[PDB]
């Protein structure tokens, strides 16, 4: 048998600038997908005019969206990162505020290294659905290094 | 040439423009945009005559007689032959 089940899993999101020691996400949405990456798409593929096929890098970000409870400590966190202006810090050759996030996806230490990124959107406000309840807050990053994974 | 499409006549026609295009979409024939125009003429609907005495006269003007060494004698030969 194979366990592809997902309790435990905990990230570690460290920003250059926001939060250099960095914070803990593990009070994910029950609604929500906790984890939702879009389908990385590294390559393409073009046709000659002999019927021929050409296959080429292209660019690819990973998009990663995280899912929290609304009102916990990793809600407030996320959004003082969002809320955090990339003007409002200095320079480097490298990114302005590069944040990475650990992701230890269960007791087999996965131990995802995504790196050279930033957050990108999420909600600002709590929305309140119709039963009353307010909705899980997702929160997306964009990343350019998505290696370092083990085991 | 004269391009007849759909019950609509065009003689004097002339081809002026031709391009043809090979793509990955059809791979089999090739796209092709002819372009013709037509040739003006002073007098669309001209006169002619059916049997070979009765033209107009053709004018050369000017002719400057070329020149050749051949001598009356030469001349003669052929004639009597």
């Amino acid at each position: 048998m194979i366990n592809v089940s997902g309790f435990g899993t905990g990230i570690v999101i460290v920003s250059a600038s926001s939060f250099p020691m960095g914070f803990s996400l593990s009070k994910f949405a029950d609604d929500e997908s906790p984890i939702s990456s879009k389908e990385l798409e590294p390559f393409g593929y073009e046709m000659l005019y002999d019927g021929g096929l050409f296959a080429f890098d292209k660019a690819a970000p990973l998009e990663v969206s995280v899912s929290v409870i609304a009102g916990s400590e990793d809600d407030i966190n996320l959004r003082i990162l969002l809320n955090s202006k990339k003007g409002s810090f200095r320079f480097l050759p490298g990114i302005i505020p590069d944040m990475t996030t650990l992701v230890a996806t269960l007791p087999d230490g996965g131990r995802t290294v995504l790196s050279n990124g930033t957050i990108i959107k999420g909600p600002a406000i709590d929305t309140i659905q119709n039963t009353g309840r307010r909705k899980g807050n997702t929160y997306t990053f964009v990343f350019g290094s998505y290696l370092g994974a083990q085991t | 040439y004269k391009v007849i499409t759909r019950g609509m006549v065009f003689e004097r026609m002339m081809c002026t423009s031709e391009a043809l295009n090979q793509t990955p979409d059809m791979i089999s024939a090739t796209p092709a945009r002819l372009t013709f125009s037509q040739v003006l003429v002073q007098n669309p609907k001209p006169i002619m005559f059916r049997n070979a005495g009765d033209s107009s006269m053709i004018d050369r003007g000017l002719a400057l007689a070329e020149d050749v060494v051949g001598s009356a004698g030469d001349l003669f030969d052929y004639a009597v032959n």
